RNA sequence: GGUGGGCACUCUAAGGAGACUGCCGGUGACAAACCGGAGGAAGGUGGGGAUGACGUCAAGUCAUCAUGGCCCUUACGGCCAGGGCUACACACGUGCUACAAUGGUCGGUACAAAGGGUUGCCAAGCCGCGAGGUGGAGCUAAUCCCAUAAAACCGAUCGUAGUCCGGAUCGCAGUCUGCAACUCGACUGCGUGAAGUCGGAAUCGCUAGUAAUCGUGAAUCAGAAUGUCACGGUGAAUACGUU
């Protein structure tokens, strides 16, 4: 806004892990008030991880996450007659929320039987490099590097 | 078996498959001989099968309630109340919209000459 | 033993009346249990004010009725009658029980 | 608000108040639970004889200073521009303009 | 539909005239407004002329017609067609 | 003995009663598990309880009226705050940087006229 | 809470206290003010509502009412019965229900606010799969009735199919109100089961208890709400900035 009088909120309560990142998923799976359903499908994704390896599910999960935040944004901006695409740095608390909001839009289009197990492909996949999510991140950042004539 | 019914399903939900018979109908047809309603048809031996037919040549099937809903609205065509010309034109015969919004009864659009 | 159920549209003149009545009843030495102030009611009207076609221009008025309670105990004098024209006065609805 | 329609709504009203009470027990009778068929056709009968502007499904209740056939209120007698001119000089007693 | 409680409804005067007209037998139209009345199972083969809102239209009531009502055929829309 | 508290949210109260115990906990006069069923309302009613580390040591007796679930547990756990505040009133500070004393004063926005919702308007077509 | 009883508590409803940039640090023309901090339930007009300046659009209303002038007075006045305002090759505006697996059915269970009822609400018992019918208790109501909140949680099943999705349409049989449900009512049972696989150019709402979603009540009212006006439950994402 133009006042810049905007204030954060404060309400982070993940019950069961302890964990402050995992909190914030819920509430991005969440659709439509339900805070129950995300509740259940986070941790049955979670299981599903857990019980597939050795590894962690929660340490998978951040593993995930760093592996799919970009670096570098374009910004459109019209010059008069052209509209060209600038890069510019992710802000850190930018990072975390798109990487959330791309891994829950990909993997609600996967097509597997329910919504845990899209998820839990999701984080298998991209924990490594080759989920859809992960691609668009490399579409993103190649994106931004044939523009970096204008960068400044 | 069934008259070309569908299988490797619920014994009830596969009956539903009859035309004459709905949901509740075929509820009552498997608590009047005694079927699990939770069990395929495929599983069950024809010992039942038997039964489930004799109990539903109770009511109705097919070709004879196509034939008797058939004769009731070609004795609403023929008498002439408003329902059989309603019912002639292809115009909802309850007493609907027909201003717009009834297309349920006539299909695409059909604009204006072409 | 008698109780008094009071009712008024507003809150001044009520309490007015509940006032008088119990620095009455304590005067004439008898016991008062105390008033009890029952939820009031609020009923709501919402009326447009155009006198043609204007929905959203509407208007919003409410009624409330304010309810009081009273009860003595140990009675031997019984004036509260006796004001009829005065525990009443204006616009207050009075009902006695056990009377 | 014709006042050749007050004045059939109040014919209609005074005609209604007429019987009243006719009406009462011939709607009993017909819907008696026991009362044999011939009494249900005598009453049925009887009650069809009496005059048709005379039943109290055809009072449409209008504004008493303007017989205004719409917005009308029951808890007042006016309808919906009356109202509001009442209520605005203080002359309905308890009306407030309220916000909550 | 009436409920069962009353079989039919029928009015007097369209009860009167058609109970008047089996003494002798089918001849003439019975002229009604009466648009409301169901038809009764012996009034079958008489005609009635019933009102339509500009005239009124005969009808000849077979045994097919009885639980309908009268009105039911007397359309009081014309719509011969857009095109 | 014993202390009492009054813990108000979203149009429910609950009243707290702390005594010495072994965290017995009964709201309603039924069980913690029977009333919060597989969410974080056990996680809030309890949270003061382990941030004063007295979870153990006080026998609780609630009773909670109004509002729904979460606004119950909100209840419970604000009674419950101010209960432990009165006992030994001299931690104050250590709720306070939690939040835990404040009072949550968000309640449901009226409806307005013309408006579907309290904000939501209807599609506004300009032709 | 059923009783004796209690005036502790919740609650109800009258009167008050409280929040004032009040105190501290820094900036500032040592001004107005601004950025932070402590205390506090609340901090910077705390949240919301009512409140609409001079005038604008010869804006809307002569059909709510009132009214200048004009017009009809065996009709442009009045009474009645039927019909119409519900038409239907089409086009547009505002909504409702869905296209399903964060879902559909069956069983087990928990938690609201607000409001209406004596030309009224209409219980318990009994009779019907059901809408409902008989019955008459209680209440001129913080007392009795409307009146079971739903989503949420637990268990079982369905396993991606135009389907245990979706419910339109039509056939048969009923209930209720009403003098009277044909034109043209609302519901109930049985059967049938359409389009619909997330929607072109384009376009709308919303900044916190908000959007999203779930249910409840009232006015009008013999009967007739997917509309209107109110009430709670669960409960987000985002705002770097003014190119
Ligand atoms: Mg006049
Ligand atoms: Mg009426
Ligand atoms: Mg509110
Ligand atoms: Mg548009
Ligand atoms: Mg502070
Ligand atoms: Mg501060
Ligand atoms: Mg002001
Ligand atoms: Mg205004
Ligand atoms: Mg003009
Ligand atoms: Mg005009
Ligand atoms: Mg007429
Ligand atoms: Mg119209
Ligand atoms: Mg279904
Ligand atoms: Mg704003
Ligand atoms: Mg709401």
């Amino acid at each position: 806004p133009r006042r810049r009088v905007a204030a954060k909120r404060e309400v982070l309560a993940d019950p069961k892990y302890g964990s402050q990142i995992l909190a914030k998923f819920m509430n991005h799976v969440m659709e439509s008030g339900k805070k129950a359903v995300a509740e259940r499908i986070v941790y049955g994704a979670l299981d599903k991880v857990k019980e597939r390896g050795k590894a962690d599910p929660l340490e998978t999960f951040e593993k995930a996450l760093d592996a799919i935040a970009p670096l570098v944004e374009v910004k459109s901006r019209r010059v008069g007659g052209a509209t060209y695409q600038v890069p510019v740095e992710v802000r850190p608390s930018r990072r975390n929320a798109l990487a959330m909001r791309w891994l829950v839009d990909f993997a609600r289009k996967r097509g597997e039987k329910s919504m845990a197990l899209r998820l839990a492909g999701e984080l298998l996949d991209a924990a490594e490099g080759k989920g859809a999510a992960v691609k668009k991140r490399e579409d993103v950042h190649r994106m931004a590097e044939a523009n970096k004539a204008f960068s400044h | 078996a069934g008259v070309n019914i569908p299988d490797n399903k619920h014994t009830v939900i596969s009956l539903t498959y009859i035309y004459g018979v709905g949901r509740t109908t075929a509820q009552s047809i498997c608590a009047a001989t005694g079927v699990n309603p939770a069990a395929k048809i495929k599983d069950l031996s024809d010992e039942q099968i038997d039964q489930l037919r004799n109990e539903v040549a109770k009511i109705t099937t097919e070709g004879d309630l196509r034939r008797e809903i058939n004769m009731n609205i070609k004795r609403l065509m023929d008498l002439g109340c408003y329902r059989g010309l309603r019912h002639r034109r292809g115009l909802p015969v309850r007493g609907q919209r027909t201003k717009t919004n009834a297309r349920t009864r006539k299909g695409p659009r059909k604009p204006i000459r072409k | 033993q008698i109780r008094i159920r009071l009712k008024a549209f507003d809150h001044r003149l009520i309490d007015q009346s509940t006032q008088e009545i119990v620095e009455t009843a304590k005067r004439t030495g008898a016991q008062v249990r105390g008033p009890i102030p029952l939820p009031t009611r609020k009923e709501r009207f919402t009326v447009l004010i155009s006198p043609h076609v204007n929905k959203d221009a509407r208007d919003q008025y409410e009624i409330r009725t304010h309810k009081r309670v009273l009860d003595i105990v140990q009675p031997t004098d019984k004036t509260v009658d006796a004001l009829m024209k005065l525990d009443l006065a204006a616009g207050v609805e009075v009902q006695i029980s056990l009377g | 608000a014709k006042e050749s329609m007050k004045n059939r709504e109040l014919k209609r009203q005074l005609t209604v108040a007429k019987y009243a009470k006719k009406r009462a027990e011939l709607k009993a009778i017909i819907a008696n639970p026991n009362s044999s068929a011939e009494e249900r056709w005598n009453a049925q009968v009887a009650l069809q004889k009496q005059p048709r502007d005379a039943s109290a499904s055809r009072l449409r209740n209008r504004c008493r200073l303007t017989g205004r056939p719409h917005g009308f209120y029951r808890k007042f007698g006016l309808s919906r521009n009356k109202l509001r001119e009442a209520a605005m000089r203080g002359d309905v007693p308890g009306l407030v303009k309220a916000s909550w | 539909p009436r409920s069962l409680k009353k079989g039919p409804f029928i009015d007097l005067h369209l009860l009167k005239k058609v109970e008047v007209a089996v003494e002798k037998n089918d001849r003439k139209p019975i002229k009604t407004w009466s648009r409301r009345s169901m038809i009764l199972p012996h009034m079958v083969g008489l005609t009635i002329a019933v009102h339509n809102g500009r005239q009124h239209v005969p009808v000849l009531v077979n045994e097919d017609m009885v639980g309908h009502k009268l009105g039911e055929f007397a359309a009081t829309r014309t719509y011969r067609g857009h095109a | 003995t014993q202390n009492y508290g009054t813990g108000r949210r979203k149009t429910a109260t609950a009243r707290v009663f702390l005594r010495p115990g072994t965290g017995k906990i009964s709201i309603n006069n039924r069980g913690l598990d029977q009333f919060f069923g597989r969410e974080t309302a056990r996680m809030v009613v309890r949270q003061p309880l382990e941030l004063t580390e007295t979870v153990e040591k006080f026998d609780i007796f609630v009773t909670v009226v109004g509002g729904g679930v979460s606004g119950q547990a909100g209840a419970i756990r604000h009674g419950i705050t101010r209960a432990l505040i009165e006992y030994d009133e001299t931690l104050r500070s250590s709720l306070r940087k939690a939040g835990y004393v404040t009072r949550d004063a968000r309640e449901v926005e009226r409806k307005k006229v013309g408006l579907r919702k309290a904000r939501k308007r209807p599609q506004y077509s300009k032709r």
